[PDB]
Formats: C-alpha cells, sequence, structure tokens
RNA sequence: AUGAGCAGGUUGAAGGUUGAGUAACAUCAACUGGAGGACCGAACCGACUCUCGUUGAAACGAUAGCGGAUGACUUGUGAUU
RNA sequence: UGAGUAACGCUUGGGAGUGAGAAUCUCCCAAACCGAUUGACUAAGGUUUCCUGGACCAGGGUCGUCCUUCCAGGGUUAGUCUGGACCUAAGCUGAGGCUGAAAAGCGUAGGCGAUGGACAACAGGUUAAUAUUCCUGUACUUACAGUUAGACUGAUGGAGUGACAAAGAAGGUUUUCCACCCCCAUAAUUGGAUUUGGGGAUAAAUCAUAAGGUGGUACAAUAGGCAAAUCCGUUGUGCAUAACAUUGAGUGAUGAUGUCGAGUGAAUGAGUGAUCAAGUAGCGAAGGUGGUAUUAAUCAUGCUUUCAAGAAAAGCUUCUAGGGUUAAUCUAGCUGUAACCAGUACCGAGAACGAACACACGUAGUCAAGGAGAGGAUCCUAAGGUUAGCGAGUGAACUAUAGCCAAGGAACUCUGCAAAUUAACCCCGUAAGUUAGCGAGAAGGGGUGCUUAUGUAAAAGUAAGCCGCAGUGAAGAACGAGGGGGGACUGUUUAACUAAAACACAACUCUAUGCCAAACCGUAAGGUGAUGUAUAUGGGGUGACACCUGCCCAGUGCUGGAAGGU
C-alpha cells in the first residue's frame, strides 16, 4: 500500500531545509533551541 | 494456510524416476536416497528387461523413460543401453540392480544410498 | 598559475590502458574548485605540452571502515583526464 | 432559438436543449483574434488567503478572456462595422468583433438585430437612433431600449450587460439631470445625464429556455455540488442532526453562518445612491 | 498549473445529399455522417460476497467471483488551504 | 516456565570439482515456472549496495568453502544526453508603499519558480566494472579574429509567427505480412524418408527529387499599432480552374573497398587429463526481387464535426527609431582559435525503493515475438531470466485447497449463502410495457471435427464421404421468468466492521442582491464573488417525467405603518 512518507529530494530540502527555516521569526527560535541542544543534525540539510 | 508449494505431486514424482534412471544408465551409479533408490530400482529393473529383444517397438517403450544426460544424449543412451548394458544381461532372471545403504547426510541425516548394475 | 590544482597522479588499470597506444592519457586528481580552463592553463605552465582536451570526474564521498568503532568518511575526488598528441609522451615524475 | 438534444443513450433519459450556434453565428468555428486575448486564472472561489470563500466554485474548463469595449470612447467620431458575431466562453450574451475606420480592432457586447456589415459609431452628439450607437443619455428620447448602461460619466459599462438586459427611458427630473430609468427586475432609478449607454437590446434572448440534461455539464461549466443544510450534522450548519428527515426546527431558516436571511433586507441604506432609486421592486425607496 | 493513459470489438443519433410526396410545408425511402455522463470486455480504478488469516505473508491482504472502464474518468510532477 | 513446542513466509534430480568438513559453493546436463513478464531501457528514490581478490566474529529463520555481510583495492570521461549559463504557468519572494499593540499580514516594479517552450551526433567497437561521454569513421552548431566579395545597418520599442481543446473518418508513403528467389549447414539404421533448419542489414549528416498539406496573390491610399514606419491592421482595384509564399513524410546518390552478419572456429597458455583456453581471438558467404482486398508508424501542430470554446514568455522574421556616409554593421566563402558548471556506477524491486524483516503489499513512462485467436483476453512456448535461503520421510485423526460422487434435487438454512447450469462464433426467432430512445444477447432453438470437390484475392458458405460416447473435443468467455418496496438514472460516501432507501445530480420554488452589489476570509489593509451586472450572483427547501399541492396570519418569524403610550 501507499505508506505516508513518499522519498522527495525537493519537498524534503524546501519543507524543513535551512533557508525555510530561515524565513520566519517562528523558524528561527527553533533553530536557537536546537543550537542549544547541540544537536549534530541542525536541519535536513546536513543529511552527509 | 495457502500458497502452499506444488509439492511430491505424481507428475514429479515420474520426472524423478525418470531423471535418475537416465543417469543410473549413462555412468553406472546414483547417489541418491533411500526412498528413492528403492523407487528406480522398478522402472531401471522394467526398462532393461523389455530392452533384450532389441526391435523397434521396444525402442518407442524406452523412449518414454529416458532423458538427456551429460556423457550421453537421447540416441547414444539408447546405443549404449542396447549395445553394451542390456546384452550383458541376457540370461540373469531379474535382479539387475542393487541398492546399499551409505550414512546419514551431515546437513539433513537422511539415509543416502548407492544403486548399482550388478555385474 | 600558483600551481595547487594539481594534487597527485594516480596509476590504475583504467589509467594504464589509456596510457599506452599512440596518444597517451594521463589522470591526475586536481583542486574540486578548479575548472577544465584552470587545469590546461596548469598544465601548460608546469610541463609546456598543450592538452588536446580534458575530461572530469566527480567521486562522491561514501562511508568507510563500516562496522569499525569509529565509522569515517570518504575525500572528495576531483579526476582530470588529459590526453597528449599523437607521439608525444612526457614522463610525470623526473624535471 | 433553441435545439433540442437527442443523446439515444441508454443510461437514463435527458431532454437537453442547447442554443443553435448555427444560424446566430456567422462562423461556427473558434478564431477568436489574437491580440485582444487575456487568459484566465481560475481563482476556485478561493481568496488570496488560499480559503474557500464563496462556495460551490471550481473544475470550470480552462478560457481564454476577450477584452471587450465597454467605455466604447476612445475612439469617438469614428464609423466602427461588425464582420462576424462569435461565441465568448466568459458571458451569456454574443459578443461582435467591429473594425474602426483608421483599421482598429475590438469587441463589444452585440445589440440584438444588428447583422454583419451593420454600420456602427459613438460619441456624445444627438447621432441617430440606430441599434448598436452609443451616445449619452440626454439624447435619448424616451421609450426606447438601452443596454449597457454606464454608472460613473466617463467610466465604463456596467448596467444591463447579460443576455436579453435593456432599460427604458422615463422622463426627467426637475433638477436638470438625473435622467429617469426603468430597469430589470421593476426598479426605477436616477442615472446622471453626462451618463453614456448604447441602445437595443442584448443579443441571446433564449437564454432563459437552455436546459441542461446531465450533471457533467454543470460540473464542466463550473458548477459544484451544493449540499444541503438539512443533511449536515449540527456542527457546520444550525439546520444539521437530527434521526432521519429533519425539518427546520428553528424560528425561522438560517444561513450555514448563523444569520436570518429570510425575508429580510441586507441593504445599507445611509449610501449616497439611496436618493437616486424611485423604487426597489416591492414599493417606495 | 503542466503532462500522460484507456488493448480490442459492437449499437449506429442529430445533421447533410438524393428521390418520392406537398400549391409550397410536413412526411416517407436510400446513401452519407459518427454522437452518446452509449454496450461487451483487458491494462487501469474501485472494493459487493464466500472461504482462509486474526500472537498474520500483511497494524486490513490472498484465491475465486464482482462494479466502472471517453468520463461527475484514472494518474505523474509542482504549488496551495 | 510455556518448550526443544508453534514457526522456518510460492521452485527439482544427478555427474564432476574445490574444500578439514557440501541437499545449500563452482561447472555441466537436464527439469519446473515467467514470458503485456520473474524479460529489456529509464524517471523517482536508494547512496556504493557496482567489479576483482580474500574471510567465515556477527547478519542470512537450516547449512555454508557462499553471500546485496565484512576486509583490501578499483570503478562513474559530454560543445550535441538530463538540468543551469535561455524563457515563462500555478505559486513564492518582494525595495518603495498600505495595514496592523509588537512579532507581523497584504502588495507594485523587479527576481525566482517545470511537470511546458526554444537549442547542434549518428553507426560500430572496446574494459571485470563507463560509454549518444573513451576509440574509429563520418557530421553538425554557436561565439571571436584575420581575409575575399556583396550589401546601408537597422532595437531595450511596434507587428506577425511561436500558439496549443475533445472526438471521429478518410487518404499519401514507408512498413508488418505473403509468394518467389539467393546463400549456409544438414542427407539421418527405429518402420518410411525423395529433406530439415537458419540468414537475407546498414544510421545521423550532405546533394537532388519529392506524393501531398496549409493560405487567395500583387498594386495604390492611408488619420490606427505610448514616438516612427516601407512591417502589421483597414479600405479599394486588377488577376484569380491557377500563380506566389511556406511546409512536407518518403525516394535516389555519397556516407559504405566501411560496419554488422548465419555459421565456421583456433593458436597461446593453465591443467594429471578431459576441459578450460572459449565457443574466445580471428575468419566470415548471400546480404534480393513482386503483391497486399493484411498490418502498424509518419505526413499530422493535416482535415471534419461538437460545445464545455480550448496557457504565457523567450526565440525567429519583419518595421522604423536610433546609428553610420569616405565608416559601422550584416550576409556568403576561406584560414585559425575556443566551447564552462552539475549528474553519468548499480538496483529500479516475491532481496538494493516506501512498508522495522533477504515482508505474499505499493510505485510514472517506454520496447511487446510465434501458433489459433477481434484482441495487450486464453493455453503452450521464442529472445531472455529464476531455482522462491530449511530438508528427508509417512500418506493416522483433523484442517486448507482442489477433483468426483449412485437415487432424490433446496427436503438444508434466517436467506438457493456458497456451489452448480449457461458461456466464443454463425444461422433462425423474440412478448407485455414505454417517455417510442428502449425492453433485448429478451424468452426459446439449431450448427461447429477431419477429408474430397465447388466456391473466393482470402474466405465464409455449399454438396458428398469418414471417424468418435462426445468435434469453440483442452483454456478463456451471460443462468432465466414473474410480482412488489425505495431511489428517476450515470455517479459520491464512513482509508481499516455499515455502499445503502443515505449524499449528490439535471429540474421546481422562495428569498436577498443596482455594483465600492448582497454574501465571505481578516482586526484591517487586501481579496473571493467577478475582470461577472437581475437571462447575474448568494442562501433556504424539494429532487427526472406526468397530474396535483387543500384550510388556518390565532402564537412565533419576516415586511410595512400614521400618529399615540413606555
Ligand atoms: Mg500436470
Ligand atoms: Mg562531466
Ligand atoms: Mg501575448
Ligand atoms: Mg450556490
Ligand atoms: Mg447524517
Ligand atoms: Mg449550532
Ligand atoms: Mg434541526
Ligand atoms: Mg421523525
Ligand atoms: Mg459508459
Ligand atoms: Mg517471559
Ligand atoms: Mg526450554
Ligand atoms: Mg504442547
Ligand atoms: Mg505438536
Ligand atoms: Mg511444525
Ligand atoms: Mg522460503
Ligand atoms: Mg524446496
Ligand atoms: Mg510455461
Ligand atoms: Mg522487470
Ligand atoms: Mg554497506
Ligand atoms: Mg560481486
Ligand atoms: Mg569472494
Ligand atoms: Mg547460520
Ligand atoms: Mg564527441
Ligand atoms: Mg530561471
Ligand atoms: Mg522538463
Ligand atoms: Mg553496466
Ligand atoms: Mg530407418
Ligand atoms: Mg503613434
Ligand atoms: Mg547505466
Ligand atoms: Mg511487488
Ligand atoms: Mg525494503
Ligand atoms: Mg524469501
Ligand atoms: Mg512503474
Ligand atoms: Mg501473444
Ligand atoms: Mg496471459
Ligand atoms: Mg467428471
Ligand atoms: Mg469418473
Ligand atoms: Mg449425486
Ligand atoms: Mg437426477
Ligand atoms: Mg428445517
Ligand atoms: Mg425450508
Ligand atoms: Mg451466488
Ligand atoms: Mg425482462
Ligand atoms: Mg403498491
Ligand atoms: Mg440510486
Ligand atoms: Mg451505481
Ligand atoms: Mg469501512
Ligand atoms: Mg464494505
Ligand atoms: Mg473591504
Ligand atoms: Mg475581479
Ligand atoms: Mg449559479
Ligand atoms: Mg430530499
Ligand atoms: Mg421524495
Ligand atoms: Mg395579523
Ligand atoms: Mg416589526
Amino acid at each position: 500500500m501507499k505508506r505516508t512518507y513518499q522519498p522527495s529530494k525537493l519537498k524534503r530540502a524546501k519543507t524543513h531545509g535551512f533557508l525555510a527555516r530561515m524565513a520566519t521569526a517562528s523558524g528561527r527560535k527553533v533553530l536557537k533551541l536546537r543550537r542549544k541542544k547541540q544537536r549534530a543534525q541542525l536541519t535536513v540539510s546536513s543529511e552527509r | 494456510s495457502y500458497i502452499n508449494k506444488p509439492g511430491k505431486t505424481s507428475a514429479w514424482r515420474v520426472m524423478t524416476v525418470r531423471q535418475q534412471v537416465s543417469a543410473v544408465l549413462a555412468y553406472g551409479k546414483i547417489e541418491t536416497t533411500l526412498k528413492k533408490a528403492k523407487n528406480t530400482q522398478k522402472r531401471l529393473d522394467k526398462l532393461i528387461t523389455l530392452a533384450k529383444v532389441d526391435n523397434f517397438n521396444n525402442r518407442r517403450q524406452v523412449k518414454k523413460w529416458l532423458l538427456n544426460t551429460n556423457l550421453f544424449d537421447v540416441d547414444q543412451l539408447m546405443d549404449h543401453l542396447f549395445s553394451k548394458v542390456a546384452p550383458k544381461y541376457e540370461k540373469t532372471p531379474g535382479g539387475y540392480s542393487r541398492v546399499l545403504k551409505l550414512g546419514p547426510r551431515r546437513g539433513d541425516a537422511t539415509e543416502m544410498a548407492i544403486l548399482q548394475l550388478t555385474d | 598559475d600558483v600551481t595547487n590544482v594539481l594534487l597527485k597522479p594516480v596509476l590504475t588499470e583504467k589509467v594504464y590502458f589509456n596510457q599506452m597506444g599512440e596518444t597517451k592519457k594521463y589522470v591526475f586528481v586536481v583542486n574540486p574548485k578548479a575548472s577544465k580552463t584552470r587545469v590546461k592553463l596548469a598544465f601548460e605552465l608546469v610541463y609546456g605540452i598543450k592538452p588536446l582536451k580534458v575530461n572530469t570526474l566527480i567521486r562522491k564521498p561514501t562511508t568507510i571502515r563500516g562496522g569499525s568503532r569509529f565509522p569515517g568518511l570518504s575525500k572528495l575526488e576531483k579526476l582530470a583526464v588529459i590526453t597528449l598528441p599523437k607521439g608525444i609522451a612526457i614522463s610525470v615524475t623526473g624535471e | 432559438p433553441i435545439k433540442k438534444i437527442i443523446s439515444r443513450s441508454n443510461s437514463g433519459i435527458h431532454h437537453s436543449t442547447v442554443i443553435d450556434y448555427k444560424k446566430l453565428l456567422t462562423t461556427n468555428k473558434n478564431k477568436p483574434e489574437k491580440s485582444l486575448l487575456v487568459t484566465l486564472k481560475k481563482h476556485g472561489g478561493r481568496n488570496n488567503q488560499g480559503k474557500i470563500t464563496v462556495r460551490h466554485q471550481g473544475g470550470r474548463n480552462k478560457r481564454k478572456y476577450r477584452i471587450i469595449d465597454f467605455k466604447r470612447t476612445h475612439y469617438d467620431n469614428i464609423e466602427a462595422t461588425v464582420k462576424s458575431i462569435e461565441y465568448d466562453p466568459n458571458r451569456s450574451c454574443f459578443v461582435s468583433l467591429i473594425t474602426y475606420a483608421n483599421g482598429a480592432k475590438s469587441y463589444i457586447i452585440s445589440p440584438d438585430g444588428i447583422k454583419v456589415g451593420d454600420k456602427i459609431l459613438a460619441s456624445e452628439h444627438p447621432i441617430d437612433i440606430k441599434p448598436g450607437f452609443s451616445m449619452p443619455l440626454a439624447f435619448i428620447p424616451e421609450g426606447t431600449q438601452v443596454h449597457n448602461i454606464e454608472l460613473h460619466p466617463k467610466g465604463g459599462g456596467q448596467i444591463a450587460r447579460s443576455a436579453g438586459s435593456y432599460a427604458r427611458i422615463l422622463g426627467q427630473d426637475e433638477t436638470g439631470k438625473y435622467v429617469i430609468l426603468q430597469l430589470l427586475s421593476g426598479e426605477t432609478r436616477k442615472f446622471l445625464k453626462e451618463c453614456r449607454a448604447t441602445v437595443g437590446v442584448v443579443s441571446n434572448l433564449d437564454h432563459n429556455l437552455v436546459v441542461i440534461g446531465k450533471a457533467g455539464r454543470n460540473r464542466h461549466r463550473g458548477i459544484r455540488p451544493t449540499v444541503r443544510g438539512s443533511a449536515m450534522n449540527p456542527n457546520d450548519h444550525p439546520h444539521g442532526g437530527g434521526e432521519g428527515r429533519s425539518p427546520v426546527g428553528r424560528d425561522a431558516p438560517r444561513t450555514p453562518w448563523g444569520k436570518r436571511h429570510m425575508g429580510v433586507k441586507t441593504r445599507n441604506m445611509k449610501k449616497a445612491s439611496t436618493n437616486l432609486i424611485i423604487r426597489n421592486r416591492k414599493g417606495e425607496q
């Protein structure tokens, strides 16, 4: 059956990418908390 | 339970005896399971006794059992059987083949058996 | 010009297959930020014979030594395939 | 006139009817003039926020907007000639490709009764009472049909633009302006003296009698299924809930958003245009 | 918004041409024409029934039948509420 | 503990070899399934899973010397392919600006944004792994400079083209296919063989010729195209069976003394031999005639009909503006120089993707063989591919899947649920009712095989004869009649217990709405309605078609109203 996650290189980068998070005040706040938690994968851009 | 394997159907059984009988006639020895060797012996002996007259009717009868092997085709196996093997058993009152038991297989523990032509 | 875009020559089965039969093909590794024109210019100023054409390869980094206690990634390579004209064969070592 | 459609497809029976489009249109083929052709983007009943605003809209076919000269004031004093009457998918009334003497082309709402080769001319003088001639309301004798009425003088056409729409002149006012106009739906208004209008009735008078025969024809026209309020849940509509077919239940029918809407008047009487209305289809003012 | 798909086979509308007919219409006959939310039936879409499965092969399916299948159709990509 | 219990998730036999150990690894011969697919090319995704050698800690539902696992090394070549350096659709962003306690929302000019438009390369070979990319052969395109000859050059702007729907049927040319012919191998001990089997090819590009398709052609006046116009548009005249302009599948010649080609087939070396080596290198013949009442591809962005009336921009052509005149620019030819960035491996799924699993699920497009067949249905196979990653026995009860069952034939059961009958083609025949369209494949019947002859282009059919219990001998094909309830119908719906009488639908009616319209999203700007105008829009109710829709204005709701009381 058609499961929920259908991978797409564009949709992922354009929805949860660094530039997408850096376009609104809310996105800056989420990124600040993830830097506070020192997440190695800050966003989905750094896939590798 | 469904989508089961086809299984040991009657057609599969006839083909298995046919395949084994062609090989034992070509080479002279077969290493199979005991319960399979005990079933190919009947067909092997029956084929040999009917092939003692060497007429064209008997060739058509034998051809319903022989199959192509590595060492012989279906037409030289005919010559090998009717000119080399069968003439040897010209006055033996049956019992041209022997089945003896080997050890158990390492991975199955089934009882192996060697089927050979008794000289 | 600065000649940091010629890092290291590489010798494999493919390289030696090309490096025989009249026109020779020499495969080097170059700066991943360098362009074909820079590769031709570097070869001009440090060897002296004009390349006939240049081909480029990008080998993506991949995981190496997988399952080892500390896994590591590969290194980004740009490969350049220079082909010198008929009858000329210069040595990569010895100047 | 209208022409019936005999489907003879044995899936229900539908006495569908369509406009002839053969003896009323010059060429049956679709060959619009390229210059005055812009494409329309289907909003789908959604505003700039992307939220559905007017329900039951969406799914129409692709159309190209025909630029219509509602103002008809730029090329005044220049004789124009109708060349062909064609079909416009964005309005019920037919549109005529007219050409002016200087060589300019334009589209106008086609008055009924004109054929290929009938001369047209608009300006702000007496001119002549001929069908399609557009002049200001000061010079129109009382009694003639007029369509494409202009509300703001020097503006563009706004009133009586649909198929078979017209208006009558009912004298003047003592003010020296506000010529009387009897419009459709039995309403009398006072239109400014300088306002410009075109005489004649709009074509396609038989657009009432067209009968759709199928759901698909209406869906392709751009209408989505309208769900009744009685079939809804007790949420999303006042007339919902119930166990089976239930009546209104309230004191009066209500909108989906919860107002009475039945018989109540929803006109803002404190408008600058109230004083220019004589009757409102029911009574005085 | 922009693209793509519906193997194959039937029924033979409106309209048009000709002839008869009419004072002229109407009407009838032959030929042409190929319309239909038309018909049978694969891919495709959907999920009406029995059985099996219910710690499954599977957090909803399998076999055998079943409905639609040129359209209010199916679907890919992109956007949006 | 359950318990060494359930389970181990669709595929066989043998010979030889390696190895300490082999049903499971390698090779060979068969065998069984797929064959509108388990075959081949790719998009998306996956991200080294691809090739070679080695290993058998762990993973593989068993084993393992083996693996998509692990270790080491290696592998992805572009002026022409897919995308940028070109263009825009929905939409996004958006200096100023508008709106808003703040954060922010809306939005103009600009800028992004393919799933679309424009743009120059084809054939063969080569490595274990790449190939329109490397090599060979033959080409093409765009820039820059010099040069020769000709010409006045003409855009950031105007105009034309680009530029387009659905369905259907005719043609033209190549094909598929048929017949003949050419070439290659074969001549058969099982009864008779006088034959059997296979192949018959060549591209882009250049030149010439093109069946046709599309649309009238020149001349003259012009006030219109943010200025200008010789271009466009408009108005006249002449000629208009044609001319002129543009486009065009195919054909012939080079490309090709090339390549491919059925088949024939080594040497060298490894090895104990066979065998590998390899069926590899190399060699490599013919490489054609006619028809078609059969086929698919193209011309074709062609034509006809219908209403639901069917993208934008870039680019190309043209027009002047604007620049030249002792020049620049453009065109054609020659010579030379240059052509950037990213992807290119492999899988593409009963084992590499989305489902936690080497999970019976799901995933766009493209190529589509033979026989019979309308068919891409159905059965068997071709090219090709796999051995369903636990086996061997036995044939108890019992279960699942199938097959069959004498006499009766729904007596079973809540109910003919399920199962069973019919089934393809051809020839007869076909009622009540009706909105005259239907009902209807109504109901009910008959024939089908093989041979000879007659029929045809091929048939179909016709006549005679023969065989069997049975002749679309197997596979795939509708069970029917009658009465009633509801819904007019086709459709839609509770992903994963309810597909229905429910929803919707064409139709009827009421009500509001004169345009800065009513209604609606927001707080507002702004926007939908609508680039619409009462033959229009929104809401309530009813739900084809036909006939009807009665009484009550006391209460409630709605509309209007003089004054008077609060
Ligand atoms: Mg069988
Ligand atoms: Mg590259
Ligand atoms: Mg345009
Ligand atoms: Mg509505
Ligand atoms: Mg309900
Ligand atoms: Mg409520
Ligand atoms: Mg209620
Ligand atoms: Mg009730
Ligand atoms: Mg249908
Ligand atoms: Mg426990
Ligand atoms: Mg235990
Ligand atoms: Mg127990
Ligand atoms: Mg037990
Ligand atoms: Mg068990
Ligand atoms: Mg298994
Ligand atoms: Mg097995
Ligand atoms: Mg098969
Ligand atoms: Mg496949
Ligand atoms: Mg890995
Ligand atoms: Mg490997
Ligand atoms: Mg290995
Ligand atoms: Mg193990
Ligand atoms: Mg090249
Ligand atoms: Mg762009
Ligand atoms: Mg694209
Ligand atoms: Mg490969
Ligand atoms: Mg013989
Ligand atoms: Mg001007
Ligand atoms: Mg590849
Ligand atoms: Mg699958
Ligand atoms: Mg997976
Ligand atoms: Mg498996
Ligand atoms: Mg697919
Ligand atoms: Mg086939
Ligand atoms: Mg099939
Ligand atoms: Mg039977
Ligand atoms: Mg029997
Ligand atoms: Mg019985
Ligand atoms: Mg009976
Ligand atoms: Mg009983
Ligand atoms: Mg009973
Ligand atoms: Mg049943
Ligand atoms: Mg009936
Ligand atoms: Mg009754
Ligand atoms: Mg129904
Ligand atoms: Mg239905
Ligand atoms: Mg459900
Ligand atoms: Mg259900
Ligand atoms: Mg407002
Ligand atoms: Mg608007
Ligand atoms: Mg409406
Ligand atoms: Mg109702
Ligand atoms: Mg009712
Ligand atoms: Mg009263
Ligand atoms: Mg009141």
